[PDB]
Formats: structure tokens, sequence, C-alpha cells
RNA sequence: CACGGACCAAGGAGUCUAACGUCUAUGCGAGUGUUUGGGUGUAAAACCCAUACGCGUAAUGAAAGUGAACGUAGGUUGGGGCCUCGCAAGAGGUGCACAAUCGACCGAUCCUGAUGUCUUCGGAUGGAUUUGAGUAAGAGCAUAGCUGUUGGGACCCGAAAG
RNA sequence: GAAAUUGUUGAAAGGGAAGGGCAUUUGAUCAGACA
RNA sequence: CAACUUUGGGGCCGUUCCUUGUCUAUGUUCCUUGGAACAGGACGUCAUAGAGGGUGAGAAUCCCGUGUGGCGAGGAGUGCG
């Protein structure tokens, strides 16, 4: 009641709780989605073999 | 940029910082409480009248004025000397040239007279709780100048042209009357 | 030009409200039903003075739905757009 | 030339991390454009009025594109009829979001856009009007 | 829906009563905003000093 | 050259403030700003709030004043992205910001002088240049930070004083 | 109970400066590690 | 010319204010160290009192206090019961 919700407005006049700018906090779950994993190119590889 | 800085006039001798703002607020609340104790059943304030603000900028607003006029008090059914002792503010220098404001104030005084108990002077007074504020009890109400929705009464004449004819007749009244006087003396 | 002795900013107060922002003046809850009804009887009444404006201006386009617009002043083209929408301007006394 | 934003916002850093991955490993220029746009300072991310979104969606063949605004989407009471579409934005004002939903649309974040449109397919990046001062 | 929060009695046992999580607990957790607002608000009880 | 330096301790010089800016972060966003004040309080904190007011959303003219849509809010050129075909190369379409030019709109300037009219009032209609941080689907308000200017003792000490 | 400055003790250097850089002699001193 | 309505002064006791006085929880239990326990450990108690100060080193529980309530004393007062 004090801070409002998506159902009750608020006791603070004209207050709405802040809105997220990113839907989920976990970015690794986003990157490992089926759609991201489809879109991207093959992985590459992190530590490089020294040539010459 | 062009910017003025008035800080050469030995200003350091007169810098006032309001470190007392919280202390002054507490002292003010204490004073209100103790005055309410002193006047124990009476409210803290006096019944203020309903007033239309002065200028073109503010005449659209209605404001709590200083005190009810003598006409308002007599039309409410009481004398100004008695009104001042039942917490009603009386202003001797305010004039009445507006029936709406006059009737609004008389209605305020009628409501005020009925919403209060006045204890008998002799003694054995009835118990009454102190209501601290009379402006919160009888708030100033903005008159409604029109209903929410109406019919479209189109006269046909333009509004802008009405304003321009008004400005024109304001402009040329004097010379028009001068010409009228000349034609009059020429019969 | 001139030099204006003893300026009082009370009598030269005159805020401007263009036509595009006019319908904001109607409360947001009743606005959509006023748009949907669109009737010459029970057309909405806008007192701009009570809202705090002095002159109505003709910038935007207003929906072709009548509205009774009360103001101290209106521009010629603001008059034309209000009337052409089925509404009217009533000068506020 | 520019790799990290000056904002300390945790979630903005997460968005930058996400689109850094996408712009590294997708070769679609949309993700590169968006990542470049995420680092912009606030004067260089002007708000995009919701009526500007409607005007962009009124173009030829652009009626069903998912608009992306890398910045703030703002209300505009100067518009009365608003089309139902999907809008991806960094931030929505309450009025803008309320208007987009009232028309039947949807206000999605940029990572929800990344899930739906990972290579930025069928999108329409709008940049707000820029000139603020000299 | 909103996950329930169990309510403990004065002896620490969890009663059957449980409550929906209020919507403020889904608010964004912004350490930077908390930091700057704290570091400004934490100055508001100070008293003046001077020579 | 000239000036400072026998030695050691401690002190010792770009500070604070106000008004404007630039940039950046943050909040909200055609709005914004609780903290003059009121309510409340675990009491200079924190929490909450009505009316007003400031700035912004409208400009222009010496002023009276007047006041921003012919059009899909504009035509062409360019333009990040996206869309269509294409293994690709490219081909087309759409084109945000922005930029160039040509038009439109508002005010100012010079004309023309309709519908009518207290016969002098009104300004309809249509042109001519220039013109403005002007409109042409708003971008601001507030706070903070690094800071620039200016005024205060103003980086510190010291000049001939009235 | 600092430094300037001083006394005594021990070591050392000194043919009209003292100090400082690189390197090493010499004397004095001193840390670390278990297939 | 015409009818109605209103009213002082004190004394006594309380209340209010002020200024004062007094009263109002709980370990100085065991072990080690130390010149000193106010330190470390063990077991407790009070808490509307864990603000502060003293006491032979960091003490809620040793002392004064603090917190909360009670009882008074002298006044001012006509504010009012």
């Amino acid at each position: 009641q004090v801070w409002g919700s998506e159902t009750v407005a608020s006791s603070k006049v004209g207050y709405t709780l802040p809105s997220h700018i990113i839907s989920t906090s976990d970015v690794t779950r986003i990157i490992n989605s089926s759609e991201i994993q489809s879109a991207i190119r093959p992985a590459g590889q992190a530590t490089q073999k020294r040539t010459h | 940029p062009i910017l003025k800085n008035h800080f050469r006039k030995h200003w350091q001798e007169r810098v006032k910082v309001h470190f007392d703002q919280a202390g002054k607020k507490v002292s003010r609340r204490n004073a209100r409480a103790t005055r309410a104790a002193k006047i124990a059943p009476r409210p803290l304030d006096l019944l203020r009248p309903v007033v239309r603000a002065p200028t073109v900028k503010y005449n659209r607003k209605v404001r709590a004025g200083r005190g009810f006029t003598l006409a308002e008090v007599k039309a409410a059914g009481l004398t100004a000397a008695y009104a001042r002792t039942i917490g009603i503010a009386v202003d001797h220098r305010r004039q009445n040239r507006n029936q709406e404001i006059f009737d609004a104030n008389v209605q305020r005084l009628k409501e005020y007279q009925s919403k209060i108990i006045v204890f008998p002077r002799n003694g054995k007074a009835p118990e009454a709780e102190q209501v601290l504020s009379a402006a919160a009890t009888f708030p100033i109400a903005q008159p409604a100048t029109d209903v929410e929705a109406r019919a479209v009464q189109d006269n046909g004449e333009s509004a802008f042209r009405t304003l321009r004819l008004a400005r024109s007749e304001k402009k040329f009244r004097g010379i028009r009357e001068k010409r009228a006087r000349e034609k009059a003396e020429a019969e | 030009g001139m030099r204006y002795f003893h300026k009082q900013q009370a009598h030269f107060w005159k805020p401007v409200l263009n036509l595009d922002k006019l319908w904001t003046l109607i409360p947001e809850d009743k606005r959509d039903q006023y748009l949907k009804s669109a009737s010459k009887e029970t057309a909405p009444v806008i007192d701009t003075l009570a809202a705090g404006y002095g002159k109505i201006l003709g910038k935007g386009r207003i929906p072709n739905v009548p509205v009774i617009v009360k103001a101290r002043f209106v521009s010629k083209l603001a008059e034309e757009k209000i009337r052409a929408a089925g509404g009217v301007v009533e000068l506020i006394a | 030339h520019r790799t990290a934003p000056k904002s300390d916002n945790v979630y903005l850093k997460l968005l930058v991390k996400l689109y850094t991955f996408l712009a590294r490993r997708t070769d679609a220029p949309f993700n590169k454009v968006v990542l470049k746009a995420l680092f912009l300072s606030k004067i260089n991310r002007p708000p995009v009025s919701v009526s500007r979104i409607a005007r962009a969606l009124k173009q030829e063949g652009a009626a069903n594109k998912t608009v992306v605004v890398v910045g703030t989407v703002t209300d505009d009471a100067r518009i009365f009829e608003f089309p139902k579409t999907t809008v991806a934005a960094l931030r929505f004002t309450a009025g803008a979001r309320a208007k987009i939903v009232k028309a039947g649309g949807e206000c999605i974040t940029l990572d929800q856009l990344a899930v739906r449109a990972p290579k930025g397919q069928n999108t329409l990046i709008l940049r707000g009007p820029r000139n603020s001062r000299e | 829906s909103r996950p329930q929060v169990t309510v403990h009695s004065l002896t620490g046992e969890a009663t059957a009563n449980a409550l929906p999580l209020p919507a403020v607990f889904s608010a964004p957790i912004r350490p930077d905003i908390v930091h700057t607002v704290f570091t400004s608000v934490n100055k508001n009880k100070r008293q003046a000093y001077a020579v």
C-alpha cells in the first residue's frame, strides 16, 4: 500500500515504482537462449596457439 | 556572458544562513500547541471570508480574505461586535459590490453559526472537543463557472472579430465623439 | 523604442495555449469518451482561464469533434479551427 | 575509440555486455549500431516522442516493423490515433508506455528485443531530434 | 503469481500463513543511485563549524 | 649576473561562496522542481503534502499588436539501419539523426484594397524582398560531479596611504 | 622523548674539499631450503 | 415610535505553569593474567535503564547517573474544573 504495486496505485501522490531497463538480471541465460545461440557464429577459441 | 554579481558591498557582514529552520519549525509547533491549550476549546484561527482576488492574473481565483463586511454580518443575523467574540473576523474597510461574493460570505456565516457551540457565560458549560482549524472545517470552495458539458450555441458571428471590434471601438471612441460634437454644433 | 515606466507584470499576464495541447485540458479519464461521443449537444466545455491561460493559439490540429472553448482571447485561425471542428469559442467574462 | 559507457548503472552495463557479445559474434550491423548507441551521453540520446514512432510506422512497408529506440520514448498528447506496434526502448515514460499499451502495442526492453530479434531483424532504429543548443 | 513469504510466530516456527511478495521487492536494485542519494542525504544532519 | 640558502623540528600558500555557462552521471519527462511553509517524528535526521511560484512547452515587433499544417508536417539530393531478390557480388524499396537547396507557416516591412460598414471603421483576397538560435510530431526541469568566467580578502606574504 | 647539536666507546678514511653515478676488491654484517 | 435579549463581585479546594527536594532495575559469582580487572573465559540477571561520567587498563549489571513512574515543598495564576 505504501509503495504501490501494479494493482494498487500508491499512498504517495503520483508515485509509481521504477521500471526496469533490462528484463532479467542474468545475462548468461539470455545469451544461452535458443534464439541467440541460433543467430551467432561458431565460437572461436579463447587462448591462442603461438605461431612463430 | 552578461551576468551581475552584487557581492562587493561589504556583504560578508550580513550573510544570514537559516540553520534555525528546523528549530524554528519546532518552536512554531510548540507555540501552536500552547496557544491551543490557552484557548482550550476555541480553534486556532478565525473564520475568514471568501474573496475574489484582485488582478486580471488572479481574479479567476477565489481566496480567503481578511474579514467579513458589516453587510455580510448583518445579513447573516448578528452584530459585528458580537461576531468578533465568536471567532468571526470582521473587516470594516471591505466593500460589497458583488452579490455572488456577498451571498457566499453570508452562507459561510450561516453555516459557521450552526456548526459551533457557544458556551454560556455564567458556567456549567457542556463538554466540547477542540477543533484546531476553521479553515479546514470550512474550506474555501471554487465556484463552478459552467456545467461540464453543454450545447453548441453558435451565434454565427466570429469571436475574434468581436474582440477586434471591441478593440476598435475602444480605440476610436474619443475621436468619434469629437466628430459627433462637431456635427452636432453644425446641426 | 520607448521606455516603460513602472512595469506591472500583473496586467500583461497572458499565457498561450495552442490548439494541439487543447485537449489535454479535458481530464484524461473523460477525454476518450468525449472523443468517442462527438456530439453537438453535450459537447465538453473548456475554461482555459480556470486552467491558467490567456490566449488560445492555432498551432496544431484538433480532432473533428465539437468542443466549447472558453478563453479570454483566441487567434483568428484558432477560432477557425475550433469552429470548423463543430465547436465554438465563448469569450470568458 | 569508445568501449565503456560513463554510466555506473549496473543494468546498463549488463545491456552493454549483452550487445557487446552480439555485435562481436553476429556480423549483423544492427547490433553494432545499437552498441555504439548505448555509450552515448545523455545530450546525445535525445528522447523520441511517441508520435515520432507513429510517423515512422506510417511509412511505406514499415507498418509492422518493431521500432527500437536506444534512449527514452516520451509521450505526445498531440497525437490522438496511435498504431498498435512493438516498441523496444531503453526507457519509457509512464504516458508513453500507457499510450502504446492503450493502442494494443507492447513496451519491451532491449534484451527482450535481443531475444526476439537477435540479429535485429525487421527493426527500425529511430534517433530523436538532436539540436538542443549551439 | 507472486511467490509467497512464510510468516514466523514469536517462537520462530513458520505458521501456515504466507503472504504475497510486495511489488517494491521487484524494484530495480541500483547501487549507484543508492550510493549518491545516501551520500547526499547523509549530509543533512550536519552542524555548521567555523573559526 | 642579480636574488634566496648556517642547521633542525613544527606551522606554511588555488580555499569557501553567489550568479551564469560547458561536459558528464542520475531522476522524471511536456513537463519538472518535497524541504518558504504545513503534517509527522525514534526530533536540526527521516517520512509525507495543499496552494502558489520558477524554468520549459511560442515567437515576433520600437510599440499597439498579431501569432505558427495546401501537402502522407513537403519536394529533390545525400544518409546509419531495416525490408525484398540474390551462395555472393550487387539490384530495388523504405528511409532515423543530420546536412544542402527549393517551397509552405508566424511576426515584422512595402504594396493591393473584396464582404460590409456610426463614412470612416474593418481587412478579405493576392503579391515584393529581406528578416528571427521562430513552426515544420516538443526537450526540458531538478540534483550531483569534474570544471570555465565574473564578484567577493579570493593562491600566500609584501608598495608609495587616505 | 625525534631532528639539529654534543660527549664517550668501537670501526674506518684523510698528501690544499666534501658529497653523488656505474662497477668490483676488501672488512664488517645479514635473510632464505630440502629429489 | 416597538418589543426582546444579555450582566457583577469575591473567598475555598483542585488543575496549569514555574522553581525546587526526595524516592524509584540488575554480578562486584567462579577461573587465569596483571601493580590494579574495568582484560580474556564460564554462568547469569536488569533493560521504557547498553547516553554519559567515576572507580588502580575497554564496567549496562561497583558508584553516580540514565530510563520510567511516585511522593512532596514554595510560588505565579485567575487561564479553567
